[PDB]
RNA sequence: AUAGAUGAGUUUGGUGAUGGCUCUGAUUGAACACU
RNA sequence: GACUAAUUACGUGCCAGCAGUCGCGGCAAUACGUAAGAGACUAGUGUUAAUCAUCAUAAAUAGGUUUAAAGGGUACUCAGACGGAAAAAUUCGCCCAAAUAUAGGGGACAAUUUUUCUAGAGUUUUAUGUAAGAAGGUCGUACUCUAGAGUGGAGAGAUAAAAUUCUGUGAUACCUAGGGGACGGGUAAAGGCGAAGGCAAUCUUUUAUGUAAAAACUGACGUCGAAGGACGAAGGCAAAGGGAACAAAAAGGAUUAGAUACCCCAGUAGUCUUUGCAGACAAUUAUGAAUGCCAUAGGUUAGAUUUUUAAUUUAGUCUAUAAAUGAAAGUGUAAGCAUUUCACCUCAAGAGUAAGGCGGCAACGCAGGAACUGAAAUCACUAGACCGUUUCUGACACCAGCAAU
RNA sequence: CGCGGCUCUGAUUAGUGUUAAGUCGAAAUACGGUUCGUGUAGUGGAAGUUGCACGGGACUUAUCAAUGUUGAACAAUACGA
RNA sequence: AAUAUUUUUGU
């Protein structure tokens, strides 16, 4: 538990949007035609909901679990099979609207390249 | 229906008091000296942040608590939830 | 969307049914505009929104309410004044018939015999005391009002 | 539904239409009830309508979904808060009895309560301290703990020689041949007396009846 | 710890045993009888005493009833106010 | 569904139980089972 | 096309429901029986 | 005969016959067969068959599923339906408005799309609380086995009563010392936890949701969800362990008219561990999941705030009510007012059956008719009667006594 | 000519519907005289019955050993069922 | 307080 409040503390610091808007060259997508660039008020505090930061956070939790159902016994731990299937496809709920939203920004490339998301992870359906 | 009860245990217990007498002293530590509750000097409530401790000795209504007379857990929730909040 | 409309009518028949003098509703584009046409066809007593607690009654209409930027948007509200008379509400049945599932679109061929107690489509005819909402291009009418400007659209509710 | 249709509310507007014909098609209507016309222009009030009631304190504004809106709120005086200091350090001050049953309303007529805690209809108590306290604070822009204070000792020297009184009025009376009753604290102890035998008669019954109890746990029945 | 709950609304507020039964006193006599033989015996001395406590308890006339207790009749005046009320 | 009708599917699905056990292993011959 | 919307018998010790069946209306490129 | 407009007499006697439905006929039948009268249609009148309507009786308009046919065992989820705020482009959907209308007008709503917004849904800040789940280990009360040629020396256990049975090869009872398996006392509550199934001794390790309070963050990312896949009680199959206790089977002793039974002496699978199969349950709240909304009171669970005494308040759960709703019983955080979406129902019986097919080692599961026979099946309530049903009230009803048969 | 489908028929054999008047028991409805049903696995001429877990459509059908009080004297022009 | 023999049938 100590290492998942930690990880959590790694996340926002590696996908927090308030560090990968500057770390990264073209993190905000495209700008769509007729639309001007506005300037908008600052973050109060660290960004932790941004799509980034919970599929990170749902990757940490994935492995963490994935590993313990793979270890001596992890097959009898029948109740937690759905815990796994439900962080599958509470990230691919994620990854299929940041897919629209972020119209294949840097921020989205750096997330698939660092975390290793590659399409089966919410293109199609996951059956566990 | 209106719970009520008779209120003599408490009402004639002051006028049997009041028959005596008697007045209240503040309490003394064992040269009798009864001094009297209801003076100008003691009996005062209102204060002014330039008294110093020489003077905290007269007044008896205080806002702080007795810390000995707080139990452990009382003053448990004392330190943390009025005395932290105050640095 | 439709979906607003339709809380709308059963909150407004859950009020006038449980005797409120006031009654909240979400403070949306589409709302204020049945809203305007239950207080235009004498259904409601006044309209006005505010924050998540009722005017002064006192100072219903006097009430001058604060301009609705994004920093108080989501906490704004509707407020209408129920009326009841005889003993009895002015509202008291708000049926819907457009409902998110089907949207039901009416002609002005068909709402000229409506409006004489024939039905016409999906829709029954009105009787004595009922009302036909409908909504067109020049907002929310009543089926007499859309009929006399000669214009159909999508039908809303009906009020007995 | 225990309940049953009450129409009350419209025995006018039946009873004038029952009034309006008659039964016997081809007669005049028969004069109708006394009281039809007497309540003609009297119609009943509006029942059943929750209005938004009276708020008696300003209502949490933070709340976004705030629920009781129909409910009475709770009628809160800045002299509550004072109330409870007083009585709380003057707790003796509650066996002073005290009426609470008005005579005829006007009592705060001649309430004037900058001459003095001392006023005309009702008694020196811990709400004349109060109303005192209550005049100074605002008028005189005293504090809390200051107003107290003055109006506090106010009090005291009222009561002080209340006591003083009742001790010289009786000593003064018996020089001239002035005798009195029994006194509280006499009568007081007598009926301690009645009392407290009753207990002694329930005590000498339950100590003989335990001692049965102790002589029939072991058994003797045989006589040896 | 809970305190008592109010009573669900019900027919009757009532004890079904208002007065108290009372225990024929001869029979705890006659008891302390048979303990005797048990013990001492039958055709033995140390009964005669106890023997004789049993003759007299039959001949003595037993107690007259006591006043009915008017408790049912209290509880039927405050049901609908102590309990949530009456269900019929 | 009340208890007395449920007593009439009881014994309807018993005696097909019943049934498809004494003929089982004549099932068994004819490759029907 | 603005007059066009209808019921009845029958389960039960009985009441109220549910749910069938039957009759009431119109008709046939009809057949049969008596005419 | 009634439905259905229109009556008597005689004969017949559950026979002969009538009948669209309910039904009629057992010796004084308005119902059968005659005679007369009466009611009606008319060159037509009846009957049979068929179709529409009756039937909201497959309900798109326009139904319903707590107890009456009918909610899937579960919810994560692909497709698919449905789903905020304030603006804009496009379609010209929708409307004028047709005749399958050229070309336009109106802009609320609708579809695709764009920019913003924070009320929905989510993330962070170790919450508290908690028998969700899993791994490796242990603890203890009782039980049982072995030994001490223990103490003691004739009974014990069983049942309503007994018998089979145990014991002189020393039992039961009371101890000592070694083991051996599975179980979970109190705490404990209308309490709590998980999608459900279900989860209650204890330590360490390990795992996903959820709830309260404030701030911050993302900015509609949401709900439902055929199918597939996963999970799924007890019992069961397969393999290897374990085996104290309990106990289908098999077996014996009693009870009884008979007794496979209920009871008893004993007792194998099985229950437990590990790896698979299996997928049926009163898998229940007889009530799918979810959103919006409707007036109070009394308890209770985990938090929060406070003038922490005692009152507010968020999310649950449980009793009793109002408006209301319902066939009623009753519900009343819903079985109400509405909406979304999936599953399912269309008289009884045959039947959840047959056949072909699919899954499985098997047991069985999924899916799923028709023929034959009917006018009824079915629900809630009301008042009684009954109860080897409770508490009472009368009576030679009984007890007791005397007399008699 | 072969394969597959389809119709009819088949010794023998199974289920179900109907039929007032037969035989054997008495399973359910009351605590139905062993609580009844669901699932599953056995067993018995038959209905039934047995193990294991589960449901109430059965026990909310619940109704005092807290035994129930000298709660401020008395007399007065006060007070007066 | 923890008690429990048996007792079928009715055109
Ligand atoms: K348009
Ligand atoms: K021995
Ligand atoms: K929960
Ligand atoms: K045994
Ligand atoms: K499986
Ligand atoms: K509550
Ligand atoms: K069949
Ligand atoms: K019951
Ligand atoms: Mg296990
Ligand atoms: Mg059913
Ligand atoms: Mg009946
Ligand atoms: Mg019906
Ligand atoms: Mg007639
Ligand atoms: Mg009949
Ligand atoms: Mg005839
Ligand atoms: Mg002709
Ligand atoms: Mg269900
Ligand atoms: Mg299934
Ligand atoms: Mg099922
Ligand atoms: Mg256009
Ligand atoms: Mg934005
Ligand atoms: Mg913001
Ligand atoms: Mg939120
Ligand atoms: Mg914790
Ligand atoms: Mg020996
Ligand atoms: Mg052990
Ligand atoms: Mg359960
Ligand atoms: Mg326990
Ligand atoms: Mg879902
Ligand atoms: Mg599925
Ligand atoms: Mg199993
Ligand atoms: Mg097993
Ligand atoms: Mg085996
Ligand atoms: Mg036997
Ligand atoms: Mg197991
Ligand atoms: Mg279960
Ligand atoms: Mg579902
Ligand atoms: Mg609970
Ligand atoms: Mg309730
Ligand atoms: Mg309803
Ligand atoms: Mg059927
Ligand atoms: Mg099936
Ligand atoms: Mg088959
Ligand atoms: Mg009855
Ligand atoms: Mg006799
Ligand atoms: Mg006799
Ligand atoms: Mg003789
Ligand atoms: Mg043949
Ligand atoms: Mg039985
Ligand atoms: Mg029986
Ligand atoms: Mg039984
Ligand atoms: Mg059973
Ligand atoms: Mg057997
Ligand atoms: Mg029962
Ligand atoms: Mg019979």
């Amino acid at each position: 538990k100590d290492r998942k409040h930690a990880n959590i503390r790694r996340c926002i610091e590696t996908f927090g949007r308030h560090i990968t808007d500057q770390s990264l060259e073209r993190p905000t997508p495209p700008l769509a035609r007729g639309v001007e660039p506005k300037p908008q008020p600052v973050r109060a505090g660290p960004d932790t909901g941004s799509s980034e930061v919970q599929i990170a956070i749902l990757t940490s939790k994935i492995r963490a679990l994935s590993k313990a159902l793979e270890g001596h016994g992890g097959n009898r731990d029948k109740n937690n099979k759905r815990s796994l299937r439900r962080l599958c496809h509470k990230r691919q709920r994620l990854l299929r609207y940041m897919e629209r939203k972020e119209r294949g920004s840097g921020r989205w490339h750096h997330m698939l390249e660092t975390l290793g998301l590659t399409p089966a992870t919410w293109k199609g359906q996951i059956t566990l | 229906i209106t719970d009520f009860t008779s209120g003599t245990q408490h009402g004639l217990t002051l006028k049997k008091f009041q028959a005596l007498n008697i007045p209240i002293s503040t309490p003394s530590e064992i040269r009798p000296v009864q001094r009297s509750v209801f003076e100008a000097d003691t009996d005062v409530t209102a204060f002014s942040p330039d008294e110093q401790i020489q003077e905290a000795e007269k007044r008896w209504k205080f806002s702080g608590p007795w810390l000995a007379g707080m139990t452990p857990g009382e003053f448990k929730e004392y330190l943390a939830k009025t005395v932290r909040p105050k640095r | 969307g439709i979906q607003q409309i339709t809380n709308m009518c059963s909150h407004l028949q859950n009020a006038s049914r449980a005797r409120l003098g006031l009654t909240s509703l979400p403070n949306t584009k589409y709302n204020l505009a049945l809203a305007l046409a239950l207080h235009r066809a004498g259904f409601i007593s006044s309209i006005t929104r505010g924050g998540p607690h009722p005017p002064t009654p006192e100072a219903l209409m006097t009430y001058e309410p604060e301009p609705v930027t994004s920093a108080n948007v989501a906490t704004r509200r509707l407020w209408v004044g129920l009326k009841y008379w005889n003993e009895e509400p002015v509202l008291k049945e708000l049926k819907p018939i457009s409902k998110p599932s089907r949207l039901v679109t009416a002609s002005l061929e068909q709402l000229n015999r409506v409006a004489r107690g024939f039905p016409a489509g999906y829709m029954k005819g009105l009787q004595l005391g009922e009302c036909l909402f409908v909504n067109t291009d020049r907002g929310v009418l009543e089926v007499r009002e859309a009929v006399e400007r000669k214009v159909g659209g999508l039908v809303l509710c009906k009020v007995k | 539904g225990k309940g049953r249709i009450f129409q009350a509310a419209k025995v006018y507007q039946r009873a004038s239409e029952a009034a309006a014909t008659n039964i016997v098609s081809g007669l005049p209507p028969r004069n109708p009830p006394l009281w039809l016309k007497a309540i003609e222009s009297i119609p009943p009030a509006e029942i059943n309508t929750r209005p938004y009631p009276i708020q008696h304190s300003p209502p949490n504004p933070r709340a976004r979904k705030p629920r009781n809106l129909f409910r009475p709120t709770k009628i809160v005086y800045p002299e509550d808060e004072l109330r409870r200091d007083f009585y709380r350090d003057h707790p003796w001050e509650l066996a002073r009895p005290r009426m609470i049953i008005e005579l005829d309303g006007k009592d705060a007529r001649f309430l004037d309560w900058s001459k003095g805690l001392r006023q005309r209809g009702i008694p020196l108590s811990g709400e004349s301290v109060v109303q005192r306290q209550l005049w100074l604070m605002e008028n005189q822009g005293m504090t809390k703990q200051e107003a107290y204070d003055k109006a506090r000792h106010e009090f005291y020297k009222l009561r002080q020689l209340e006591q003083m009184e009742r001790r010289i009025a009786v000593e003064e009376a018996r020089m001239v041949g002035g005798y009195f009753g029994k006194d509280l604290l006499t009568v007081g102890m007598e009926l301690e007396n009645k009392t407290y035998e009753s207990w002694k008669k329930w005590a000498t019954t339950e100590i003989a009846r335990q001692e049965s109890a102790r002589a029939s746990m072991y058994t003797n029945v045989v006589d040896n | 710890p809970n305190k008592p709950i109010r009573l669900p609304p019900l027919k009757q507020l009532r004890v079904r045993q208002a007065n108290k039964a009372e225990e024929n006193p001869c029979i705890a006599v006659m008891s302390s009888v048979l303990a005797c033989w048990a013990s001492a015996g039958y055709n033995s001395a140390g009964c005669a005493t106890v023997e004789n406590a049993l003759r007299a308890c039959m001949d003595a006339p037993k107690p007259a009833p006591k006043p009915n207790n008017t408790i049912n009749y209290h509880l039927s005046r405050f049901q609908e106010r102590l309990t949530q009320g009456k269900s019929k | 569904i009340s208890v007395r009708r449920q007593k009439k599917l009881k014994i309807k699905k018993k005696k097909y139980k019943k049934l498809m056990r004494r003929t089982r292993n004549e099932r068994r011959k004819q490759d029907r089972l």
